[PDB]
């Protein structure tokens, strides 16, 4: 999700890489990644400083992946 | 020959291992650990659990003329049977929910993905285990942690006493532990529920001005108010722990009060919500809710592992009562002695789905407020089917059959490791102290058993354990203090 | 905790609770804690032995080690009745057998080797499985199969015991290094075995490295060892339609792929994902269709045979029965799309499970009970052993010799007191042998253990007065020859220097051995020895030019590893002060790809015993690469 990405990095720093192919799950790769998002998440985070970032990711589950990118008027 | 003479020595050894400890694997049930993370759910209204069952794989394979892929690497596999029923207004429904969970083969060990993986067994602190400032109860939801601060108090007379003061570091807030008490039991039921009634009173100024001057100086007291004072019972100040009780009372009282409002529980309500929230006129919802996931924070299988009377673990205020009353004494306690220690087997393994009912919880009661039905069947339809073989593996807590031998007494069937995903154990943390032996480990642990890659991470049960039956595989009946 | 005020030996007296893995060694309080933590490793690095013995020093709790370490052994855990047999291989089947009570209906398994993890595994005492038939009923505590470990009455073993004398020998004995006689050698025996897995998929074939023209057979058939350790080697090729490479069977190329092990290889298990009309046309494929015609025939004889128990209402089947037909059905099925790794793969993957007898080399790690290390440097005839002359024990030949320099720095005594209770045994029993009536042989064994341990001496005098005339002589006679148990417990009832005191000066006959050619006289021993996981095989790495894995994937002999130059390694190379040269080194033998070239190819085309090699002074491609990016970058370097 465009928006989300930045909340996604926070909690996730690997995520720039993991993205692209070239930690133990260090460039995995998107599909990868989106099968084993929830055991990502909990492998980074931070227990204080992102907490509020993993309870909001939590909420809005159904949210993180984009299937249908939206093109505004010509 | 010598070899009847030799077996016929071995069987009159008179020294013999107990068979309970080395088969403990198999006499131990999952329900025991499942039944506590599905009560877990119970929090949802609508959500009932009704129980779980552990059923065998039977079925048997038919031709299917449509495509079938089936894996070269073989998992043998069981199936575990969560049964709830969510009842509301909207509708009544029956929730059953099938997991994989691996299989117990020979009685030690699991064959997973075509590898050989072995349980140990790991150690683990029992509960009020010390930490900087504090003193913590594990729970299976949120822990409870007592934290501690030094504040300066001025007595009627003048004089000035420093005293600790305990606050509930809880819901990430730290809050003083006497008006969770009061928000509940009201002022007077809390001093009654720690029978401190008699001995301190609260008096209003111009009483004070009557009393007679020798009892004050016979009594500690203390201004709460221009108008409100606070007197103590001298026998009662003596004790540092009746002492804390005292200072977290002066910490819940601000200047700006009037007897009518101490007396009202509400205003205890409000400030315990007042603690959490920002705004000022949802402190009574955001208290009483305060105090619902305080109830909730104890749960069923922390009240069996406690070796406490079960007048201390009756609720959560018993347990905080009886934390605070022995505080000084708890926080003395040695980490290392095997009396405040255990060895837990299934827990860890069926621990990852408390994570999952977790996060359903939080999904149902926060994210919308849309119909519940189909949120909380999505909590179930949310978990996959091997949700706990994936994380057992993956998350590495299990253990591969390195063995080169068929000797596997102590390299696998009795090893322990005291690593772990939630371990007090970790290189960063320089844990030279736990990496060492103590006299508690003879006749218990392995004194020359451990490997020199991670010296005291890992070592090896004694032949000849007994864990006491009806401790829950605790090493003592009772901890370290005797408390009595 | 600070405080062991709280350890009070009266409460820990006679009991060995407080150990664990050292109620495997014998007089352990005598032995130092590093010494036995290193036990305690070893015990774990173990490796199975063919020739496994009972210790003659016995801690009386190894048996209760055997038991309760089921690895071992396959004990029936029900009275059964054997259904029927079926036959995979010579060396692999299956037992169908019905509970007598339950009535259920389960299995068991029969195959020659035990695959535990790499190389290590061990050979099965398939005896008893092997002798039971259709409508024999198998007892409720029997034991169809077992390890080399256990013996007749199912006493455990994790070595061998082995004549040592501590002796300095030429020199070869030093430090923590040890001389072993052949035949001695040959008691200390491990197993290996593995697992390996060749994939061929469509445009791949297989040599025919064990076959003819005439028969094409690629790889080792079940009853038959590896040659030249390669099982097989598959080309691939561009396309298979044409079929033109059939001239090709014979050669190899270094593209082909070389799949190495040696042993004989047990069983094989293919996974097929291709239709049988497209295999059987055509003959390269021969051999395979055999083992997979074979793999059906036993999966259907299974099916049919179980069909009416597995599929009947009744279904009193184990769940290892009913998984075993399921996935016998499934291999029958059709439309059975076989997946590895996730993925669906073309052609098949075969598994061999290969085992080798694997003796004892130069470089193996061989150890006792009590901490110390050894290896074995040097593999000697018997006669060029230390043999003592001119006595009652004329001719006995020391198996093992040991350093005796530093032995007391080790603290690990006991490993002497048990070379000198075995050594003194050896008399008593020399003593049973040469005179007196059975009656006098039992006396003088009882002295002597009255001596060691009397609680031994009290049970050996109950099972001698159990024991018929005829079997009490079969005893005297194995004691005599093969040897004398004595028990030394761990901590509570072993000997002591007082003890072995006393004994030596009632034992007046008792003296050193004068050996053949020594000077000094030497005491030879029987000492309990095991073998260690560790062979220099592990950390071998050779390479030329042109990790890759292949090794790990069995596709290479030896690792390749490359071995790495540092800072330090270059400041030490430096003090040579000809810098010049050790930049030579460095772009000939990696950096500098022309100047490497450079040095294979006059390697190979020069004087085979005259190397001098001359190397260009050009850039290397890493450094063209950085002046190529470096000046798109804007910045170019000025040698600074």
């Amino acid at each position: 999700n465009p928006i989300l990405f930045t909340i996604i990095k926070k909690c996730i720093p690997s995520i720039n890489k993991i993205i692209n192919y070239q930690g133990e799950d260090d460039y995995i790769g998107l599909v990868k990644f989106k099968d084993n998002f929830d055991d990502l998440l909990e492998k980074y985070t931070d227990k204080k400083k992102y907490q509020k970032e993993y309870d909001f990711l939590i909420e809005n589950h159904d949210k993180i992946f984009i299937n249908k990118l939206p093109v505004f008027s010509h | 020959m010598i070899s009847n003479f030799r077996k016929f020595h071995g069987n009159k050894n008179q020294e013999k291992f107990n068979e309970n400890l080395i088969l403990n694997k198999e006499n131990e049930s999952i329900l025991n650990y499942l039944d506590p993370i599905c009560k877990t759910l119970e929090i949802i209204p609508e959500i009932t659990y009704l129980g779980s069952s552990v059923e065998p794989i039977n079925k048997v394979y038919k031709f299917n003329k449509e495509e079938k892929t089936s894996d070269i690497e073989r998992s043998e596999l069981q199936l575990i049977k969560m049964s709830f029923l969510i009842e509301k207004d909207d509708k009544k429904e029956e929730i059953n929910k099938f997991i994989y969970f691996p299989k117990l083969i020979d009685s030690q060990y699991f064959i997973i993905n075509g590898n050989r993986y072995y349980p140990i067994y790991q150690l683990l602190d029992s509960g009020t285990y010390r930490t900087n400032k504090a003193l913590t109860l594990k729970t299976l939801l949120m822990p409870i942690v007592l934290r501690e601060k030094k504040e300066t108090f001025d007595d009627i007379n003048g004089e000035t006493h420093t005293m600790l003061n305990v606050d509930l570091d809880l819901f990430k807030s730290k809050v003083p532990f006497l008006i969770y008490f009061f928000s509940k039991f009201g002022f007077e039921g809390t001093l009654e529920y720690f029978g401190l009634q008699d001995l301190i009173h609260v008096l209003m100024k111009e009483d004070l001005d009557q009393l007679d001057e020798d009892e004050i100086n016979d009594n500690v007291i203390f201004m709460i108010t221009k108008n409100i004072s606070l007197v103590v019972d001298k026998n009662f100040f003596s004790n540092k722990n009746n002492q804390i009780i005292i200072a977290t009372l002066l910490n819940c009282f601000n200047t700006r009060i009037k007897i009518d409002k101490i007396y009202e529980k509400d205003y205890w309500v409000k400030k315990l919500g007042g603690y959490f929230t920002t705004n000022n006129s949802n402190k009574q919802e955001k208290g009483e809710g305060i105090i619902l996931s305080f109830e909730r924070i104890l749960d069923e299988w922390t009240k069996k592992i406690l070796r406490t009377e079960e007048k201390n673990k009756e609720d959560i205020y018993s347990v905080v009562r009886w934390m605070i009353n022995n505080y000084l004494a708890l926080v003395k306690q040695d980490n290392m002695n095997l009396a405040n220690k255990r060895i837990r087997l299934y827990e860890y393994l069926l621990h990852p789905l408390l994570i999952k009912f977790s996060k359903g919880t939080y999904r149902v009661l926060n994210n919308r407020n849309s119909n519940k039905f189909e949120k909380i069947k999505t909590i179930f339809s949310n978990i996959q089917e091997g949700f706990l073989v994936k994380k057992i593996i993956n998350n590495e807590l299990l253990r591969y059959d390195n063995s080169v031998n068929s000797i596997s007494l102590f390299t696998l069937i009795l090893r322990y490791t005291q690593s772990g995903p939630q371990s007090p154990f970790s290189s960063n943390s320089t844990n030279n102290k736990l990496r060492g032996l103590h006299p508690s480990y003879l006749g218990r642990l392995g004194l020359t058993s451990t490997s020199a890659g991670d010296p005291g991470a890992s070592g090896s049960l004694t032949p000849f354990l007994e864990l006491p039956e009806n401790s829950y595989m605790h090493f003592t009946e009772e901890p370290e203090i005797n408390l009595n | 905790m600070d405080d062991i005020s709280v350890i009070k030996n009266e409460d820990y007296e006679g009991s060995h609770r407080f150990l664990a893995e050292e109620l495997l060694m014998p007089n352990a309080n005598k032995t130092d804690g590093n010494r036995s933590t290193m036990f305690c490793s070893h015990l774990a690095q173990a490796v199975t032995l063919q020739k496994a013995e009972p210790p003659l020093v016995y801690t009386n709790f190894e048996n209760q080690v055997g038991k309760y370490s089921t690895a071992g052994y396959r004990k029936a855990n029900s009275n059964y009745k054997v259904i029927e047999k079926i036959y995979k291989n010579d060396y692999n089947y299956v037992l169908i057998v019905q509970d007598q009570e339950t009535g259920e209906y389960t299995l068991f398994e029969r195959a020659e080797c035990e695959f535990l993890t790499e190389h290590y595994g061990f050979q099965w005492d398939n005896d008893k499985i092997d002798s039971l038939k259709k409508d024999d009923t198998i007892e409720k505590d029997t034991v169809l199969y077992k390890n080399t470990c256990y013996d007749e009455n199912m006493n455990f073993g994790y070595g061998v015991n082995l004549n040592a004398a501590y002796f300095s020998y030429k020199n070869e004995t030093l430090e923590d290094a040890i001389v072993i006689s052949e035949s001695a050698a040959k008691k200390l025996g491990t197993f290996s075995v593995n697992k390996v897995k060749v994939s061929v998929n469509t445009n791949d074939i297989l040599l025919n490295l064990y076959g003819d023209n005439e028969n094409y057979k690629g790889f080792p058939d079940i009853g038959e060892h590896i040659k030249n350790q390669i099982i097989a080697s598959r080309r691939r090729f561009d396309y298979n339609t044409a079929l033109y490479e059939l001239k090709n069977l014979n050669e190899m190329r270094d593209s082909d792929t070389p799949f190495f092990a040696d042993g004989k290889i047990v069983d094989i298990e293919i996974f097929s994902n291709v239709p049988e009309e497209e295999l059987k046309v055509q003959k390269y494929n021969e051999q395979v269709l055999y083992y997979i015609n074979k793999q059906k025939e036993f999966s259907n004889n299974v099916y049919q045979k179980l069909k009416k128990i597995v599929e009947g209402k009744d279904n009193n089947v184990s769940d290892k029965l009913l998984h075993f037909y399921n996935n016998c059905k499934m291999r029958i099925d059709e439309n059975i799309s076989y997946t590895y790794q996730n993925s669906k793969f073309s052609g098949f993957i075969m598994e061999f499970t290969i085992l080798e007898e694997e003796p004892l080399n130069k470089g193996s790690k061989i150890t006792g009970r009590y901490g110390n290390k050894g290896v074995i440097s040097k593999i000697l005839p018997d006669d060029q052993m230390p043999t003592v002359a001119e006595g009652r024990f004329k001719g006995l030949k020391a198996d093992i010799c040991l350093n005796p320099l530093g032995v007391f720095n080790r603290l690990n005594p006991s490993q002497l007191i048990e070379q000198e209770l075995n050594w003194i045994a050896k008399f008593i029993r020399k003593d049973m042998e040469e005179a007196g009536s059975n009656e006098e042989k039992v006396s003088i064994l009882l002295d002597f253990l009255n001596r060691v341990n009397k609680e031994e001496t009290e049970l050996m005098e109950e099972f001698i007065n159990s024991l018929n005339k005829t079997e009490l002589e079969e005893f005297l006679n194995d004691i005599i020859e093969n040897g004398i148990p004595i028990c030394q417990k761990p901590f509570f009832g072993n000997i002591g220097l007082d003890e072995l005191w006393e004994l030596y000066n009632h034992y007046d006959h008792i003296d050193y051995f004068k050996c053949e050619g020594i000077s000094t006289p030497l005491i030879i021993g029987e000492i309990y020895m095991v073998r260690l996981k560790h062979e220099p095989h592990s950390k071998f790495s050779a390479r030329s030019t042109s990790k890759s894995k292949n090794f790990k994937e069995h596709k290479d002999l030896y690792s390749k590893t490359p071995v790495r130059i540092g800072n330090m390694e270059i400041s030490n190379l430096s003090l040579t002060n000809e810098m010049g040269s050790i930049m030579d080194m460095l772009n000939s033998y990696s950096n500098n790809e022309t100047n490497r070239r450079e040095l294979i190819m006059q390697l190979l085309t020069g004087n085979p015993f005259d190397t001098n090699i001359d190397l260009s002074d050009v850039e290397s491609g890493t450094s063209k690469i950085l002046k190529s990016l470096f000046t798109c970058l804007g910045l170019s370097i000025d040698d600074v």
